[PDB]
Order: structure tokens, then C-alpha cells, then sequence
RNA sequence: AAAACUUUCAGCAACGGAUCUCUUGGCUCUCGCAUCGAUGAAGAACGCAGCGAAAUGCGAUACGUAAUGUGAAUUG
RNA sequence: UUGAGAAGCUCAGACGAGUAGGCAGGCGUGGAGGUUUGUGACGAAGCCUUGGGCGUGAGCCUGGGUCGAACAGCCUCUAGU
RNA sequence: UUUCAAUGGCCCGUCUUGAAACACGGACCAAGGAGUCUAGCAUCUAUGCGAGUGUUUGGGUGAUGAAAACCCAUCCGCGAA
RNA sequence: AGCUAAAUAUUGGCGAGAGACCGAUAGCGAACAAGUAGAGUGAUCGAAAGAUGAAAAGAACUUUGAAAAGAGAGUUAAAUAGUACGUGAAAUUGCUGAAAGGGAAGCAUUGGAAAUCAG
């Protein structure tokens, strides 16, 4: 959106969906063993 | 997001903050100066406290309008109010504070609140004052003249 | 001939301490009024021709050279005859390489550098 | 130097009409040169890209990689080369887009209107 | 210029004196943000400006012909002058002569290799690769008028008869070709300053009589022109200081810089 | 004043050889000569060719081989038919001045060629035009 | 001729003079001082020596009059010797009835060259360190990866 | 700036661009087959005429008129 | 007379959105051309997309149909 | 003796408040023509700084920091300076 | 640079008056913000020409921006009574 | 009683090319949803509002919290680019450090102390 307002406006809109959304699975499904956080020294080549 | 302070490296301190919170700037500030410098548990009882009236939190800066209490002689004064929302906020702080140096494997007999700091958020004619919130809890030659030291072997020799 | 300062200290503004939109670069009061301007006792100084530096030791640094501002090595080489009375002074958007090149180049003709060591290092 | 007066020098006109351009002038304006050996058969110094086309990078990053065109994506001026991908964090891959100008096209989809392309515009096929 | 109705557009008068607000016109209605806000002032945002600029202002200037026709005249000469092309930028430190005159087959060139290749031989493209060398982007709001670049001039090409040479010559950065008959002030003193580089053909060349003329004969090209006189007929005072006529009868020099 | 208003290098080098004479020599025609060069315009009344002719021929006569000397313009007279010969160092000769005295009479010099021929301004006749306007 | 010149380049514009606060600098190649006027203008002066570096090698240049209208062949050059005073014999025999003023600034440019010279080889000998350049972008990035690396590493609990 | 030009500054239909403006580009001679073939489309008719011996006007002419020699 | 408080200075963090650079905009000038409507215009209203609110497009054949051109897209 | 940017250099003496008014020389900003073999992603501009330096002053130069794409000196032109 | 000591130091502008003081403006910062363009007249200076002077109503012409530059037939303006 | 091309006019219409113009408080009221939101019974009135990055690669995963978020982590040349997104001034605010403070403060002069520069 070219108009600043507008983008913004819908981002928060757009921010507001997401998190609610991944808290609706979280809360959902609440794994430990296969997600783990990946780090830099996890991903060294 | 850095902090406004030198500590909160991983040494020995964690980090909690919160932004844009809906209280009072001024209470904040007075609860975070009170806090400041504290043991992480000693905090927590004080923080009790105050929800349950046996302590209260001086109001040194912002003492306008701040009636006379007992509690405040604690502290040295005697304008002491009870923030309750400031408190909740702070006790949530503490809690995720205390949290984060749980995750990364701190001493918590040890820790004490070595900064903590309240900023003013965007103001949002009734333009509210909310507050920025950061707490960081950590585990507590010249040479001689010629003249100059010939003296000096020469007193060094008389020794 | 030393380098002889008539005065150190700079001529601010009137009451360019009190007021911040008032700036401390010297401004000629123009009210008919202003003490200052009147010079009564106690008032700041107002800039004065009398207060000009000898002709001889005026543009000069303490070191008795006067300052000139090089861009690159030909700037440099410009200075060969004139290295003592004048000290190169390397601008500040001229980039690393090129500083290099220019100190190098100054160390050469035996001409001071006013801020050789900067990005140079 | 430009002697026309219906050819605007105007960078304002210039760019408008470059971010305006609809999906058939973008179709031009998205081109490769073709490679030396291409050059040398085809008698035909650059030409559009167009789906299937057999590319090599040349610039950015991925400079060497090659592969064919996925997808011209002519609203961002861009091409989606396979295998040019972007891991993200949570593991889906998402391509890269190279601009039409860095690529070197080593092997053309040849039709029947490429052919008439190519031999109109002086070329032999 | 501006727009004449640019700042007027607005609906809005003063709200009169003894309401502690300053008596410049208020935009009226509510509403909206503007209501009540200042209109019609240079010092008021959304305002006019002060005194609009007219289209009507002073664009072109007048000058006398005579004047015209004499600093063409005195930037020609200066044009063979070497120094003054020094001094303007030129390279030309190993041209082989000044003023710089080349035969009448360069008129009939068709490709710019050709007219490099000449530019080459009399060494005179030295110029030219200061001139692609000084190609800079445009410091300020030029770039953004259509004046992206900006770079040095090179050579001033001087022909009589267009059987390709302007064509051949036009791409190469820096070079501007000109007809004899219609030498422009703008290109020989580019900047109002004196002494560019001229490469004249031979025709071109032999035809600067009839377009100026001399002193005492008129110019076959300009009726009723005359060349101008000057001040002055020899303009070393030096010498003419230090002449036997002068140094033989002025009294004994008294002494430079004297003693305390 | 002390300098000519006037911007031209070729006065100015005008200035500087009369500077010069004035100072080093004891000519009180070559103080005046530099006092008329930083003159202005206005106060360089152009001298007409029959003023000069006028001059020289004039009462006695006597002018013999005499330079006239002007610091100005020296006009032209298309009334007078006959132009004598004369010998006049001027600023500036108008075209129709320059040629009527070059084709029937004398010389016409510039005012650098006067000291070169009369350094001290001997046998000069410092003619000057009417300032009425 | 030399003086209109003069009022030209020295009072209007000249591409080689840099104003500075109490002296202008004259970035001419023949400039034997420096600093431009009517006595070291090489424009403004026809009759003109200098004195200049090639490649080790000092030599001596001049110019006349005669020469004025070919630039390619205006300026000659010859060679100075190694020893000074024989230098010193070359240029006072090539500009012999030349001014002595334009000697002295010949023969004070030889000096500065040669001392030039003698400090250029005196530093190719000795050894000094290297200046390298400082790259931003560089600066700036390691930076901000030492203070990742650092709050990574978790020193204190390595250590105990 | 208008209403009207407003109108298709934000609508997506193309402009009607039209090329033709082309200065400098004098008329092309038809009528005369004769003055077709031997007119060269750089010069002046002035010129043309002159150079084909025809006498563009046969009044005087309000102006100078060019001297190449 | 220590602390608090007040002030000053520096650092950090806020608050704010100046500066700098930019610019599918505006403004001005010049040039070419002459074309609304009862065969229903300009304007208004309402509708139409697999998922659309504005703007854009279109009119129940409704983000278009035919025809011609280009030649392989559209793209969240 | 080199000290001729003659618009330069040099010697000597006197003088120094200043309203109205008069006269002169300078500093700075946007844009234009010229020029600097000009500066620049090895960092332009901007900004910040108890860094340094120059000017009687208007102002200028520079170190460090931040920053990320352009900008400046000189000669002239111009003004919504 | 901060701070201390000793000494001195009345708040700036505006207006009024012989003069003050009143009185009016000033919470703070940033950005904007006021002798401009044009026609006429006059003076002075410069420049060109000079008993002349003024090309740009218009025409010619201009291939490289052609709104430039360059050229000037007949008039006309002012001056020369 | 009547018609009549061209030279002339043209802030509109359909287009085009330019500029010593303005550069987001400027330039049109409108660079962006601009005669839009909004206001008025109505005629009318009428704004504010441009910039992440080369690429969304727009932060997976773990943990705390009811959640918003936080913290580790990750992407990037850079998060001193996290959409409250280029640069980020001042006013102003909090924090830490240093110091001063008996009914003003700012300032000037001279030095001392402390700190820091040329050196």
C-alpha cells in the first residue's frame, strides 16, 4: 500500500491475525526431542 | 533491543522489558527507584507488601499531593503512596526477569535488580502517559629527578 | 617571531547562554538600549579590529605554520617549496587509500602533515 | 545524443513509463543476451526470456548457477530460476529472483514463433 | 512561476481583534484539522509566498550588435592565443601549432574512428580524455531537472562546408562543431571565459576575412563592419617602460624597499 | 581618486605606463595626462577633427609639426570638406575621424605611442573638449 | 602581449590557482615557487625556466618568445648532473643575461629538489610500518558480531 | 491537476499518445513531379527556388537576405 | 555536615521528527491537433471477481465479450 | 637581495566613542555556465562530540563517533538567499 | 571541560518622553517567515559606437536542442536647429 | 439584404516536448484512500498523511506469561534497518557517572583543583 497510513494500518491488522492465530494452535497443542532451536554453531559448515 | 545500561551481558545478568504499557509514567518511576538495587527476592516480598498495604512506595520526585504515612519512615520520608497497577506491572517484569536467568543457568540466591529504568512511551484533553519499562537482575608511575634520586640512593645507602 | 594570541577565549552572543534559540555565533546588537553595546561595567566583550593579530604571525598555527587543505598527492606536491611555511592538512572526505598515498607522498617532500594519523591507522 | 523530438530525455517520463509498462512491453523490456556460441548460430545478440529457457547467472551472488526459467515474473521484473532458492528460518525454500539482464541464455525453447522471431530480427535458424 | 491563485484557494478572514490570537487570517468551518488554522501569509504555512514570481519578469537580455560582434572578435583571438587555453583547461600542451589548422578532406568525414584518428595524429585528444574523465553526476537538485551530468569541453571544431564532418565528430565527448559563418559566444568563451581550443579546416580558416573583415576594410560577411581599434598599439608596458626612449630621459631612480 | 572606475585591461595598462612617467619623470603633462585617465566618461568631452584643425590653426597658427594630444575621442566633422594635416594622439579615433585624417594629412597615434614619441609630452598641444554637454 | 596575458589569468580566472587565505598557489607544472604572480606565472611570463622531477632524474626547462606559438615544442629540456655545484655551473650557463631573480628561484628549486631526492632515498632505505586503511562497513559488523559472539559464549559458566 | 486529468492519472486505461510532432521536418513536395525530383529536403524553399531558377515571390523581400560568400 | 531533592556537565536510553539525500508529484513555458449530447451526454445511484473494503475496470455478456496484434502467461 | 599577484612591495607620522545619515570591504545559502588530470561504498551528504586548529568577526578547516549516496574549492551568473 | 574562590554583572525587544519608568510582546525547541518583480522618470558609473545611434514588429537562417547563435530589407524612435 | 479562407486568440479538450522552477510546513487543496476522511439543515467548508531491505530473506525453534509481550535464538553487509521500520537535530524525559547547593540562577575576569588534549 502507497499510502503509509493504510499499510500501517492494515500491518497492525495483519500483526493482531498472525498472533493471535499461532497462539490458537499453541494453545491447541498445548516435539521437544525434534524441534530444537537452531544456532550458528548448530549450522557451522 | 539494547538497554540503556553497561550490565545485562550474559556474565551475569538477564533482561526483561515491556513497552507501551498503560500506567502511570510517575508511579512507575517511583517503584522502579524504590526496587532499584534490591535482592530479586527481597523485591518480590517488598512488591507483596505493598499489594497488602504493610509497605508503601516513596514518592520522592513526585510528591505532589502525596499524604503523610508511617510506612514511609522505612525509607526516610514521609510521603509513601501504593501503587497497585505500577506494582503488577513491576511483579510481572520480576517474574519474566527471573525466568530468563532460570533459562540460562544464573545463581538466583545471588541475584539483585542492579538496573532497572521506566521511560516515557508515546503520550496516548485526557493524552495518557504509558511507560517503557527495563529491568536488568544480576548476580552480586613517574620516574626522578637527577638531585630526586641521588638523595634517594643516598638515603637508601645510609639505611 | 612567536605566535602571539591577542585573545583566546571566543566572542559570544549576548544572552546566547540563557536562550538555546539564541546561538553563540556573534551577533552586532542593534537596540539602542543594550548595555553591552553602551560597554558598561561588567559586560562581555564585543569583537573589535584592535583586537586583530600581527599580520606576520596571523593565519598561523602554533607551530608556526599556516594550514592548507590538500585532496589528493597533487595538492601535495604544490606544497615542495612552501614546506616551511605551510603544514598539509588532509580533508576530511578524502578516503583511506588516498591518505595514504598523500602522507606517503608528504613524508617525501618534508612537508608537515596537520592530520596524518587519521584513517591512516 | 538524441535528435528526436517524439524520444523524451525526461527522467520523470522515463521512469513513469518503466514502472507503467504493462505485461506485453515488460515482455521486451525482461531480455538476456544470448551466449557466445547461441550468438554465433543464431546471428542474434540478445532476445526476451521466455519460459523454459536454459540460463546461466552471471552477477550477484549466485553468479554461475544455471538452470531453467520457472517463472518470469514480469509484475516485478523478475525471473525464478530452478534450484536458485532462499531457505527460510522455519525450512521452506523460497526462490530467487534474477533480473532478465544478469542471466546469459545458453539454450533457447525453440516454437515456431521463436523461429520466425529469430529469422526477423535478421537472424538464421 | 508559481501558480496566481496558489494560496488563495482557501476561504478564511481574520477573527478580529481582542481575542488574544494573532490577527491573521483563520480558515473557517470545523471539522477538520485546517479549521481554524492561519491562511493568507508568506509567514503562514499553506500561504502565499511573498510576491509570486511573474512570468513576466526579465527573461532575455538586449546587447548591441556592435558589442556582439566584438567579443566574438576578441574571443577568436584569444582562441589563438596558447596561454589562454592553458589557463581555460585545454590540453594541449603538444598540439603542433596554434591557432590549430587541419586540411579540407577532414570536412568529408563519415565515421567518428576517422575523426579520432585525426583528433589522435595532432594530438589534440588529450583534450578529449579530459573531457570523458571530468564526466561527473551533478551535485544538487540539477540531477533531478534533466541535468544528470556534467564533464569539461573539449575541442571547438571549425568547418565551412558539411559533407559529414559534424556527424562524424558529434558523439566524441566534449567537441562541438561549428559553422565559420555563425561562431557562437557560448562556445568560444564557454563560462565568459576566453581562449578554447579551435581546430579550424582550411576553408574555414581562409574565410575568418570575410567574416570579420580588418580594421580599415569592411567585413564581406557582416555589411558596413569594421574590426575594433585598440586603447593601445603595443600592449607590452613592460617594454615600453623599459625602452631606450623612456629609461634615457626619466630622472635617477630613487631606492626600492629602504633602510629603517 | 587614484585608479579608472573603467574595468578595460588596456586602459588599465594605459594607467600603469602613466603611473610610471608622472612619478619618474618631472612632467607636469604626464601628471595631467594620468589625472584625465582616471576621468570619467562624462567628464571626456569628445573633440571633434575641426576643433582640432581649429586649434592648431589657430591665431598665430604656429602648430608646425606639433602633436595634438587628447585624452578622449576624437570625432569626426563631415561639415568641413578640406582636412588639414594633422598629427593627434587621441583614446579612441572614430572610423570616419581615423580615415579622413590618414588619407589627407597626417598621423594618427595611440596614447602609449606619444610617450615612445614625446615622453616628457614636448611640443604638445593637451587640447580638451567643451564640458557643456 | 605577456602583460595582457597577465591581466587576463592573473585578475579574471586562471585553471590553476588555488585561493588560499594569505597566498594563492599556482598548480601550473612550471610554477618554479608555487605561488603564481607576475614574477612565477609561466602564462603570464614568455621567457620562463624551471626546474623539475623525471623519474629521479632533475631537469632544467625552458621557455622564449620565440617558441610561444607551438605549445608542442615551446618548453626544451636538459639534464642536471648529480653533483651540485656542477649543477649549479649548467644552470648558470644556460641562463646566462637571464635575470637574476629568475636564477635565484631556479637555483632555490634545485636545492628543494635535491633535498627531496636525498629524504626520498634516505626513507626508501629505512623501514616504517605499513599504514593500512579503515574500512566502516568492516569496523561496524565485527563489531556487532563480537558483541553476539561474546553474549554467546557464556564465559563465566565455561569457566566455572 | 484537474478533475479531468485526475481522472486518468488513477485510472489504468492507457493515454491516447499520439507521435508526430517532429520540428524541423519541412513539407514534402507534391503538385510538381518535375520540382519533386530536383528538391532537397534540407533546404529552404527559398534556397530550392533559387537553386531551380524560380523566384519564390515577385516582390521585394522584408529582410536580409543570406551571403554564404 | 551523608541521603533524598534541585541544578550543572558527560554517557546511555527514551520522546520527537528537524536535517541530509531522494521523487511514477506539482508548477511554468512551448508545440501539434479539434472530437460531448434525444443513436440518451456530463453527473448521480446500484451492482459485478473463487477469495474485495477503497481506488481502477466493467454493466446481469457486469475487474469484461468479439475482432486484430503480440506470442506464453496470471501471481497474494 | 632576488621584496613586479604595480590590485604588489616598502618607509614615516598622526589618529581610534559615536545616534540620524553617508561610504567601503567581507562571511554564508539554493540554482546556472566554466574550471579543479577535484572528493567519494577503502564511505558522499547529514548528524553528534569535556578532540584539535584558523579568523577581530560573520564563519571555516579538521580528529573521533554515527551514517549510507552523493558532494565540494576556485572564477563568473542568478535568486523565493 | 567541570567546579571553587575573589571581583564585577539589573531581562531582552518594542513604544513613550528631554529622560526614565510604566505599558505591550516573550513557557520551551525545530521548520517556515517580511523592500520583491515590473513599467516610467532621473542621477551616477561602465561598455559599444559617434553626427549619428538603436539587429530580435518582421524576414532570412540555424542538421550536432532549432525557444539559442548568426544575418538585415523597408520603416520608425531619439539626436543633429 | 447576404456569405467568405489565411495571418489573430486560447488557465478548457486530446496529445507532445521542455525548464538556471518547487522538493514533502515547499510545489496544486491533494507526490499517499484528495475534493478523500471530516464539518454544516443548507449554500458551502475541507485537511493530515512519501522513504525497512538488494531480496521478506518480516525473526522458524525453545522458554516465561492468561495474553499482549519478554528472553535466548535466527535472517541480513547491517536489526545503530524489526513494519511505533533510511538518516534521526533540538525542546523535553528517565537512568548511571561526576560535582555543586544556608532566601534565585545564568554570565564576565583571574587563577587553583580534578579530568582531558597538543607533545
Amino acid at each position: 500500500i502507497k499510502n503509509k497510513i493504510v499499510r500501517q494500518q492494515q500491518y497492525m491488522k495483519a500483526l493482531h491475525q498472525k498472533n493471535k492465530d499461532k497462539l490458537e494452535r499453541r494453545k491447541e497443542r498445548a516435539r521437544l526431542s525434534e524441534n530444537i532451536p537452531a544456532t550458528i554453531e548448530s549450522k557451522r559448515v | 533491543v539494547r538497554y540503556s545500561a553497561s550490565p545485562a551481558l550474559e556474565t551475569k545478568c538477564a533482561k526483561a522489558r515491556g513497552a507501551y504499557l498503560r500506567t502511570h509514567f510517575k508511579n512507575s518511576r517511583e517503584v522502579a527507584f524504590t526496587i532499584n538495587g534490591m535482592s530479586l527476592k527481597k523485591a518480590f516480598i517488598f512488591l507483596d507488601n505493598v499489594k497488602e498495604h504493610k509497605q508503601a512506595v516513596p514518592f520522592r520526585r513526585f510528591n505532589g499531593g502525596v499524604g503523610r504515612t508511617a510506612q514511609g519512615k522505612e525509607f526516610g520520608v514521609t510521603q509513601a503512596r501504593w501503587p497497585v497497577k505500577s506494582v503488577k506491572f513491576f511483579y510481572d517484569l520480576l517474574k519474566n526477569a527471573e525466568a530468563n536467568a532460570e533459562a540460562k543457568g544464573l545463581d538466583m540466591d545471588k541475584l539483585i535488580i542492579k538496573h532497572v529504568q521506566v521511560n516515557a512511551a508515546p503520550k496516548q484533553a485526557y493524552l495518557s502517559s504509558p511507560s517503557h519499562i527495563e529491568i536488568i537482575v544480576a548476580e552480586e608511575v613517574s620516574r626522578v629527578s637527577l638531585k630526586q634520586g641521588a638523595k634517594a640512593r643516598n638515603l637508601a645507602a645510609r639505611k | 617571531v612567536n605566535i602571539i594570541k591577542k585573545r583566546t577565549k571566543p566572542f559570544k552572543r549576548h544572552q546566547s547562554d540563557r536562550f538555546k534559540r539564541v546561538g553563540e555565533s556573534w551577533r552586532k546588537p542593534r537596540g539602542i538600549d543594550s548595555c553591552v553595546r553602551r560597554r558598561f561595567r561588567g559586560t562581555i566583550s564585543m569583537p573589535k579590529i584592535g583586537y586583530g593579530n600581527n599580520k606576520k604571525t596571523r593565519y598561523c598555527m602554533p607551530n608556526g605554520l599556516k594550514a592548507f587543505l590538500v585532496r589528493n598527492v597533487s595538492d601535495v606536491e604544490l606544497l615542495l617549496m612552501h614546506n616551511k611555511t605551510y603544514a598539509a592538512e588532509i580533508a576530511g572526505n578524502v578516503s583511506a587509500r588516498k591518505r595514504v598515498e598523500i602522507v606517503e607522498k608528504a613524508r617525501a617532500l618534508g612537508v608537515k602533515v596537520t592530520n596524518a594519523g587519521a584513517k591512516v591507522r | 545524443m538524441k535528435f528526436s523530438r517524439d524520444v523524451t530525455s525526461s527522467r520523470r517520463k522515463q521512469r513513469k513509463a518503466h514502472f507503467g509498462a504493462p505485461s506485453s512491453v515488460r515482455r521486451v523490456l525482461m531480455s538476456a543476451p544470448l551466449s557466445k556460441e547461441l550468438r554465433e548460430q543464431y546471428k542474434i545478440r540478445s532476445l526476451p526470456v521466455r519460459r523454459d529457457d536454459q540460463i546461466t547467472v552471471i552477477r550477484g551472488s549466485n553468479k554461475g548457477r544455471e538452470g531453467k526459467i520457472t517463472s518470469v515474473y514480469r509484475k516485478k521484473f523478475l525471473l525464478l530460476i530452478e534450484r536458485v532458492t532462499r531457505e527460510k528460518a522455519n525450512g521452506a525454500s523460497a526462490p530467487v529472483g534474477i533480473d532478465a539482464s544478469k542471466v546469459v541464455i545458453t539454450k533457447l525453447h525453440l516454437d515456431k514463433d521463436r523461429k520466425d522471431l529469430i529469422v526477423r530480427k535478421g537472424g538464421k535458424v | 512561476a508559481v501558480s496566481e491563485k496558489a494560496g488563495h484557494q482557501t476561504s478564511a478572514e481574520s477573527w478580529g481583534t481582542g481575542r488574544a490570537l494573532a490577527r491573521i487570517p483563520r480558515v473557517g468551518g470545523g471539522g477538520t484539522h485546517r479549521s481554524g488554522q492561519a491562511a493568507f501569509g508568506n509567514m503562514c504555512r499553506s500561504g502565499r509566498m511573498f510576491a509570486p514570481t511573474k512570468t513576466w519578469r526579465k527573461w532575455h537580455v538586449k546587447v548591441n550588435q556592435n558589442e556582439k560582434r566584438y567579443a566574438i572578435a576578441s574571443a577568436v583571438a584569444a582562441s589563438g592565443v596558447p596561454s589562454l587555453l592553458l589557463a581555460r583547461g585545454h590540453r594541449i600542451e603538444e598540439i603542433p601549432e596554434v591557432p590549430l589548422v587541419v586540411d579540407d578532406a577532414v570536412q568529408s568525414f563519415q565515421k567518428t574512428k576517422e575523426a579520432v584518428a585525426l583528433l589522435k595524429e595532432i594530438k589534440a585528444y588529450r583534450d578529449v580524455i579530459k573531457v570523458a574523465n571530468s564526466r561527473k553526476l551533478r551535485a544538487g537538485k540539477g540531477k533531478l531537472r534533466n541535468r544528470r551530468h556534467v564533464q569539461r569541453r573539449g575541442p571547438l571544431v571549425v568547418f565551412n562546408e558539411d559533407t559529414g564532418i559534424v556527424k562524424a565528430f558529434r558523439n566524441i565527448p566534449g567537441v562541438e562543431i561549428v559553422n565559420v559563418r555563425r561562431l557562437n559566444l557560448l562556445q568560444l568563451a564557454p563560462g565568459g571565459h576566453l581562449g578554447r581550443f579551435v581546430i579550424w579546416t582550411k576553408s574555414a580558416f581562409g574565410l575568418l576575412d570575410s567574416v570579420f573583415g580588418s580594421t580599415t576594410e569592411v567585413a564581406q560577411l557582416k555589411k558596413n563592419y569594421f574590426l575594433p581599434e585598440n586603447i593601445i598599439s603595443n600592449a607590452d608596458v613592460t617594454r615600453l617602460i623599459n625602452s631606450d626612449e623612456i629609461q634615457s630621459i626619466v630622472k635617477a631612480a630613487g631606492p626600492s624597499r629602504v633602510k629603517r | 581618486r587614484s585608479k579608472p572606475a573603467s574595468e578595460n585591461v588596456y586602459l588599465k595598462l594605459l594607467v600603469k605606463l602613466y603611473r610610471f612617467l608622472a612619478r619618474r619623470t618631472d612632467s607636469r603633462f604626464n601628471k595631467a595626462i594620468l589625472k584625465r585617465l582616471f576621468q570619467s566618461k562624462t567628464n571626456r568631452p569628445p573633440i571633434s577633427i575641426s576643433k582640432i584643425a581649429a586649434l592648431t590653426s589657430r591665431k598665430s597658427a604656429s602648430s608646425q609639426n606639433k602633436t595634438t594630444v587628447v585624452v578622449g575621442t576624437v570625432t569626426d566633422d563631415e561639415r568641413m570638406l578640406t582636412v588639414p594635416k594633422l598629427s593627434i594622439a587621441a583614446l579612441r579615433f572614430t572610423k570616419s575621424a581615423r580615415a579622413r585624417i590618414l588619407k589627407a594629412g597626417g598621423e594618427v597615434l595611440t596614447l602609449d605611442q606619444l610617450a615612445l614619441r614625446a615622453p616628457t609630452g614636448s611640443n604638445t598641444v593637451l587640447v580638451r573638449g567643451k564640458k557643456h554637454a | 602581449q605577456d602583460e595582457v596575458i597577465w591581466q587576463v589569468v592573473g585578475h579574471e580566472f586562471c585553471s590553476y590557482r588555488i585561493k588560499g587565505e594569505a597566498q594563492n598557489f599556482c598548480r601550473n607544472e612550471y610554477n618554479v615557487t608555487g605561488l603564481c604572480n607576475r614574477q612565477s606565472c609561466p602564462l603570464a611570463n614568455s621567457r620562463y625556466a624551471t626546474v623539475r622531477e623525471d623519474n629521479g632524474k632533475l631537469y632544467l626547462y625552458m621557455k622564449t618568445i620565440e617558441r610561444a606559438h607551438f605549445p608542442s615544442k615551446l618548453w626544451q629540456r636538459i639534464k642536471l648532473s648529480k653533483n651540485y655545484a656542477k649543477a649549479l655551473e649548467q644552470i648558470d650557463q644556460q641562463l646566462l643575461y637571464w635575470p637574476g631573480r629568475q636564477i635565484h628561484r631556479c637555483k632555490q628549486r634545485l636545492t628543494r629538489l635535491t633535498q627531496y631526492l636525498l629524504k626520498a632515498r634516505r626513507l626508501a632505505l629505512k623501514h616504517q610500518p605499513a599504514l593500512i586503511p579503515i574500512k566502516p562497513k568492516q569496523a561496524h559488523r565485527e563489531a556487532s558480531r563480537e558483541r553476539k559472539a561474546l553474549i554467546a559464549a557464556k564465559l563465566e559458566k565455561n569457566i566455572e | 491537476a484537474n478533475p479531468r486529468q485526475r481522472n486518468k492519472q488513477r485510472s489504468g486505461k492507457p493515454r491516447l499518445t499520439r507521435r508526430n510532432a517532429n520540428k524541423k521536418a519541412k513539407a514534402k513536395i507534391y503538385g510538381n513531379f518535375v520540382i519533386q525530383q530536383n528538391w532537397d529536403k534540407h533546404a529552404t524553399l527559398r534556397q530550392n527556388y533559387a537553386r531551380l531558377g524560380l523566384l519564390a515571390t515577385p516582390n521585394y523581400v522584408t529582410g536580409g537576405v543570406e551571403k554564404l560568400y
